[PDB]
Formats: structure tokens, C-alpha cells, sequence
């Protein structure tokens, strides 16, 4: 519910938060699924 | 079946018996550029099996007393094979690279090396001087070594003034004696631009540091090499002109 | 049809998670063949090892908010990266002028280096003061010179007309001057670090400076003078804050260890490695 | 995949690589004591976490003549943790155990224990004097040696005056060098009585018997701990009163 | 329901055999990765 008082838009505030995560990508970057319970090789 | 694989490219391809896995850089693979991404009009060349193939550079023989190694890719294939001709004769330049590093050694060797892929690896100097203009700079070969690798003077701080400990941040691979002989890395184009000169910027660096040392017992062989072998991936080139090596 | 061959995803997804992971209960397990605390480090995987398999934990509903680490929040605080002497009454002089880095010094350039590529809008504030820190009712200019627009070469110089030029008049006395910038790069993100040259052409080796400068982060330059047409008399000083808003970051790097030399260079000297830790009497005695 | 396992109870844990399965002690499990055949009427307290869990005892380190060692397991837990000050507070006692055993050695280094749990292990005296009242006993120390264990003056007959080669009726495993590194039993609660004082009584040995010797070549290390691992299991206590630890 | 930890067989079975067992007719095996021989003891 924020507001611009401008018409140009990098002209506004922190503008809305988010939560999003994928250290899948960083923790787990490999091809062959790992199950967690399971030995790796 | 997971320490068994066998990789193919082009006409090359590569079989190992004790590997671990495989790693996949930042959990994307290699593309062609999108038409979305795209700025240059030109229609690009994509030559696939003539360059996108596994090249094999010279190895580096690993004493005990050795600091660890280092490349930069968009630079050691820009001299050799029929991609480093696509290179000179063409302004622009993207691709992905799978990267595979190869140490053998016997059950009674023990050492570790840590195989690390770190985007614009930027060397520095090495020096106490504040002053910029009578400051150290790195040399154009110790920048731009080539084929044949610079080695590093300090590897604890990677020569970046940045801690050694910190390098799993990056796409990494340890090669441990007694657990693999190989380690194998798949790099996607990453920059902050569609494509880019092959032969004035490099995209990454690969880093082979020796942590733990080379150890091994009287009468074992002694000649331990390191071989790096990398290959050019799903490649495309475009602004067509003369050739610039330099 | 006439040629077969001619005839020819990604692994993870994100999501969205509001509070802190919770805890689920778990019991002893004796068997075989599973086996949670084994990893292997050399696949260049973390460990998936998580609580509830390595020991027996309760039922635990966090309400932690993981809100304040993301990296928006993280550069939503405003930093000083740079400050810009003005002298009007020594000699000729007149004007200050500040070549736009925000390398100038260290806390937010370590800030801002544990990551490769930046994209973001920023909000530059400027607090004006004298060298006694007393302020006095004397107006002053701040005009942006984008790259190559041509500088002010004195105070009278038709360069302050600004029919192009931004600029921002405001009385010392009055509160700071703020404005907000877009990502003006020509490429699509910042880059802190580039490995390469600028230009094509030999590179010596006995004198590289053109080695590491990226061209795209060149941003031009910010002027400052004090409007009248005679010189003042005073000394002044403008420090420049900086908040650095709607984030973008990609492809983290690891922070700098060492004392940085220079601005523009990551150099370092190599006889006084600090050796990022503190030193400690043998091992097996924790303090 | 039966090789490797992992135990975990309480806090602790444990992971083999080498292991061969598991012995479940008279293919029962340990459980509570059932309504039916419970005696005493007081309310018996169920610690769970703070008692059941793996403890370790000080380690023996076994040379090419060793003889073989011994426990008593409601004894060797009796000074040390949270269990063994429920078993000085309290009149009653019941559970089962957890039992590892831990040898490691090189493939270079042959020989064979034998680990087996033989409930009501009752030692000798050793001479040959029939006469009742001269007749030599056990000791004190020797009968319930606590967490430093004994070791057998003659293995051949167990101190029992029974044959060792008849050992195998009880639930027992070996550890084999080339084979495994460790040996696995869990006993259940067994005894004539649902409950029993833990201070007085010890309802199961454990002996661990170099059957074939430790036999190594000259540069190999010398030095092989044996290390015992034991988790009660299920436990419960009763009769609350002042601490008698004797 | 207000805290949850606090919310929570055997191996073989006999059987009856009133004489001793049999034996039943077999023939030569050749194949692989069968081994009734080999044992762990
Ligand atoms: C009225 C004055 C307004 C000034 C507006 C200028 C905003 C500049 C854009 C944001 C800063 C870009 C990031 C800076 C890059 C680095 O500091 C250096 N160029 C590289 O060393």
C-alpha cells in the first residue's frame, strides 16, 4: 500500500518485501540427487 | 555406478573409474543466448562439434612444496585448436565450459586438492605501496598466463587479498587421494552481458591449491602430474572480422 | 527430412519461506544401512545432515523472522563514500570537484565486494558543513557532470548554466539535499571486479594501470561551488551518504581479508599477511 | 549398504563404515516391564533421554599376548553419568543394553576377537583345594571390576571352568580384522525377577577374547586400543531412597 | 496436543514340527552371483 508521489518509478521506497530462498543452488549444486538419509557415493 | 561416468563432446570423450559426482555451477546449464537477451544484430555462428570438444592442456608436476596453479578460460583455448581461431577472427564472444581435473595417485599417497571455478578472478599486487601511481601491478603474464598457468606466490590468500577458507563459496570440487582421482566441474556463461571479447576479458578463473600437502612414503613413484582437461561448451561467436590475438 | 542430424529444466526451485524452519520430533533408530551422518565433502555438496536424524529433538514451531537478512534489507543503511574539500578564498580556485566512486573507503566498499555483479538504484545525501562545523546562511551548487560533459573550469565558467546538467541549489543552513539516482550502467548490472582490459592493444608488463578498470562503472563526475560573483572567504567540507535501494546481487565472492592499499585496486602487501584469525596458545586448550 | 550403519539414541551417536549387520539377543526386543508381570506397586520413573544413551569407557590396548578383558554391565555404569546416579538412588532396576565394540587395524594387520554377552557370568576361584572353608574366592575387585574392566588369568576356560569353544551359545559376534572393524549386540532385559538392584546384582558379562592372535609386520603401528561402547536401553528405576553406591 | 514429544513384533516364531525334516530332490546349478556356500560367520 505504499506510495510514489514521482512518475518515475526508482523514484519510490523499499517498495514491497519478499521471502524467497533457493540454496539448493549454493548448498547443492549437483547433478546426482543426494538423498539425506542415504550414502552419498 | 555413481563413482563410474563417462562424459562425450564432440569427437572427445572422458571415462573415469573412482570419480565423485559431478558439480553443476549455480544450477543452470550452459544455453544459447535468448532472443529476449540478445542486443547485437548480427546473426552468430555456432560451430558446435569443431569447437565444442574436450581440449587437454600441459600438466603441471605436483611437489610437496607446490603453492597451487591457476588458468583463465576465455584465454588458455584462445591460442589453440579450431576455437581459438573462431576467437581471433570474431569480436564477440559466449560460451560454457565442463571442466574436469585429473590426479592420480596410489592408496599409499595422501594429499588434497581443491578445484575451484571463481568468476572475474582478479589477480593483484603485491606490494605496501599506498601511492597509485608508483604502486605494483600484476604483469600482463602473470594476468594472462595462457595455456602453460601461472602458479600462485602466496595461496592462502589466493593472491586476491581474500581468504583461501572462503573459496567453497564458488562452484568447487575437492580431488581427495584416497576418495577420487578426478574432479569435474560444468560452467554456465555467466557476465554482466550478453557476449563478450574473448580475447580481452576472461569471464573465470580455476584455481588448483595443494591444502593439504603431498605426502607419501620412500620408494613410491615420486613424479605425481596434474592434468586439466576442458571443454567448450555450447559456444556461439558473431562480429566477424580480421584476426587480433592481442 | 533430407538430413537427419540437422534435426536436434536447470536442477533446484525457490521457495517462498516466511518464518524460520521448525522441528520435528524424532526417536532413536537402530538399524542398518542408514546412515544420516556420513557425508562426502568432496562432491563439493554441503551436508544435508539435518537435527531431527542426527539425535532426538522435541516438536519445536519457530517464530524467528528471517525478514531482516534479506539483501534489500542488508543495503537499506545509508554509508559515506565520499568527501570533497572546498576551498573558495585560497588563491583562484572556486570550485570542488569529486570523481564518482563509491571505492573512496572501506566499510561499504566490503559491503558491497562480497558480491560480483549489483544492480540497484541509489539515493545520494549531502551534508555540508565548515571546518568548525558551524553552518552559515551561504547558498551552494552541486552539479552532476555525466561522462563526458565537459567540467567547470572555474567559478564563473559558463559551465554552471545547467540548461542540461542537473543541478541542486540549496542554502548551507537548510537541511541535507537528497536525490535519487537510477542504475545508470550501460550494462546490465554493475560489476565490482573485472578481469581484463578496456582496450585492445600491447599490455606491458612493467606498467599494467589500465589492468582491472572497468569502463562501465565510470559514472563521471559531481561539482560543487558556492554562488556569488566574488570569492569567499571559508573553508567547507560535503560529505556524500549514499543509501543503495531496490537490490539486486549475483554470484557471491568471499570478503576481503587484508587492509585495502588502494582504491581502484585490490592490492595488498604480501610481507604483513594478517592471517584472518587470532593466534592462540597450541590447540587443545580453547581459551 | 548393510556394511555402513548408524545407531542414535539420547544425544549420541554413532556411524561405522566396516560393520557387519546387527545381534538382537534372543530375538527380543527391550520393552517396559507389562502390567502382568510387575510386582512392586510403586510408580517406577522412565528418565528416557538423561539415562538412555551411549557411554564410553576408558580404552585397552591389546599386544600380541593379550588374554582377553571383561565387564559387568549393572556395574561398570554405576559411578558414571546420569545413570549411574539413578542406580545409587534408587532400590530397583531394568533395562536392557546397546552394545558396541570398536577395533580398528590396517589390512596389513591380521587376528580375531571374539565379543559375547553371557548373562550370569559368575567368575572362579582358581586352586585346587576342596575343602570349603580354606577354598580360595574371587576378590572383591575381581568379581565386579567396574569401568576399568579385568582381564581372564585363562581365557581357555573363561575363569568359568566351561569351555570357551562352546562361547557361541550365547548371543555373540566376532570382529574380524579383514572382515569388520566393530561388533554389534543388543541384549534385552533377562533375569528371574522383573526387577533387580543394580548395585548388588549384574545380570550379564561381556568378554572380549583375542581367540586368534595380533600378528603385524615391523613398521606397521604397534599400538591397537580396543574401545567399548554401551548404551542402556529402556530403562526404569524404582524404590527411591537415600545413595548407597555400596 | 499442547507439547508433542510427549506422544510416542520381536523377530521370529515357532512352529509345531512333529517329525525331523525332509529333503527334497535337486539338480546341478551353473550360473552366477548365487552362492548358498559362501557365509559370514
Ligand atoms: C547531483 C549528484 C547526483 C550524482 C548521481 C551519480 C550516481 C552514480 C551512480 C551510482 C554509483 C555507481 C557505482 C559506482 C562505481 C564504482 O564506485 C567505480 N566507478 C568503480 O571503481
Amino acid at each position: 500500500t505504499n506510495i510514489n508521489y514521482y512518475k518515475d518509478s526508482y523514484a519510490a521506497s523499499a517498495t514491497r518485501q519478499d521471502f524467497t530462498q533457493d540454496p539448493k543452488k549454493f548448498t547443492q549444486p549437483v547433478l546426482d540427487s543426494i538423498r539425506e538419509l542415504s550414502a552419498p557415493l | 555406478s555413481d563413482r563410474v561416468a563417462q562424459l562425450t563432446v564432440g569427437n572427445s570423450s572422458i571415462t573415469t573409474q573412482e570419480a565423485a559426482n559431478i558439480v553443476l555451477a549455480y544450477g543452470e546449464w550452459p544455453e544459447y543466448c535468448p532472443d529476449t537477451d540478445a542486443t547485437a544484430v548480427d546473426k552468430p555462428t555456432r560451430p558446435d562439434v569443431s569447437v565444442n570438444r574436450f581440449y587437454t592442456l600441459d600438466s603441471k608436476m605436483w611437489q610437496e612444496n607446490s603453492t597451487g596453479w591457476y588458468w583463465k578460460f576465455p584465454d588458455v583455448l584462445n591460442k589453440t585448436g579450431v576455437f581459438g581461431q573462431n576467437a581471433q577472427f570474431h569480436y564477440l564472444y559466449r560460451s560454457g565450459f565442463c571442466l574436469h581435473v585429473q590426479c592420480n595417485a596410489s592408496k599409499f599417497h595422501q594429499g588434497a586438492l581443491l578445484v575451484a571455478v571463481i568468476p572475474e578472478f582478479v589477480i593483484a599486487g603485491r606490494g605496501s605501496n599506498t601511492k597509485p601511481n608508483e604502486a605494483p601491478h600484476p604483469g600482463f603474464t602473470t594476468t594472462f598466463p595462457g595455456t602453460t598457468g601461472a602458479t600462485f606466490h602466496d595461496p592462502y590468500v589466493l593472491d586476491s587479498g581474500v581468504p583461501l577458507s572462503q573459496a567453497l563459496i564458488y562452484p568447487h570440487q575437492w580431488v581427495n587421494l584416497r576418495t577420487n582421482n578426478c574432479a569435474t566441474v560444468i560452467v554456465p556463461y555467466i557476465n554482466a552481458v550478453p557476449f563478450d571479447s574473448a580475447i580481452n576479458h576472461s569471464n573465470f578463473g580455476l584455481v588448483v591449491v595443494p591444502v593439504s600437502p603431498l605426502k607419501y612414503s620412500s620408494g613410491a613413484t615420486t613424479a605425481i602430474p596434474i592434468t586439466i582437461t576442458i571443454a567448450p561448451l555450447n559456444s556461439e561467436f558473431g562480429g566477424l572480422r580480421q584476426a587480433v590475438s592481442q | 527430412d533430407p538430413v537427419e542430424d540437422i534435426i536436434h529444466r536447470a536442477i533446484s526451485g525457490a521457495t517462498n519461506v516466511e518464518s524460520a524452519a521448525d522441528t520435528t520430533p524424532s526417536s532413536h533408530r537402530l538399524e542398518t544401512g542408514r546412515v544420516p551422518a556420513l557425508q562426502a565433502a568432496e562432491t563439493g555438496a554441503t551436508s544435508n545432515a539435518t537435527d531431527e536424524n542426527m539425535i532426538e529433538t522435541r516438536c519445536v514451531i519457530n517464530r524467528n523472522g528471517v525478514l531482516e537478512t534479506t539483501i534489500n534489507h542488508f543495503f537499506s543503511r545509508s554509508g559515506l563514500v565520499g568527501v570533497v574539500n572546498l576551498t573558495d578564498g585560497g588563491d583562484t580556485t572556486g570550485y570542488a570537484t569529486w570523481d564518482i566512486d563509491i571505492m573512496g573507503f572501506v566499510q561499504l566498499r566490503r559491503k558491497c565486494e562480497m558480491f560480483t555483479y549489483m544492480r540497484f538504484n541509489a539515493e545520494f545525501t549531502f551534508v555540508t558543513t565548515t571546518k568548525s562545523g558551524e553552518a552559515r546562511p551561504y547558498m551552494l551548487q552541486y552539479m552532476y557532470v555525466p561522462p563526458g560533459a565537459p567540467k567547470p573550469t572555474g567559478r564563473d565558467a559558463f559551465q554552471w548554466q545547467t540548461a542540461t546538467n542537473p543541478s541542486v541549489f540549496v542554502k548551507l543552513t537548510d537541511p541535507p539535499a537528497q536525490v535519487s539516482v537510477p542504475f545508470m550502467s550501460p550494462a546490465s548490472a554493475y560489476q565490482w571486479f573485472y578481469d581484463g582490459y578496456p582496450t585492445f592493444g600491447q599490455h606491458p608488463e612493467t606498467s599494467n594501470t589500465t589492468y582491472g578498470l572497468c569502463p562501465n562503472n565510470m559514472m563521471g563526475t559531481f561539482a560543487v561551488r558556492v554562488v556569488s560573483r566574488e570569492a569567499s572567504q571559508l573553508k567547507l567540507q560535503t560529505r556524500v551518504y549514499m543509501k543503495l535501494k531496490h537490490v539486486r546481487a549475483w554470484v557471491p565472492r568471499p570478503i576481503r581479508s587484508q587492509p585495502y592499499l588502494l582504491k581502484n585496486f585490490p592490492n595488498y602487501d604480501s610481507s604483513k599477511i594478517t592471517n584472518s584469525a587470532r593466534d592462540r596458545s597450541s590447540i587443545k586448550q580453547a581459551n
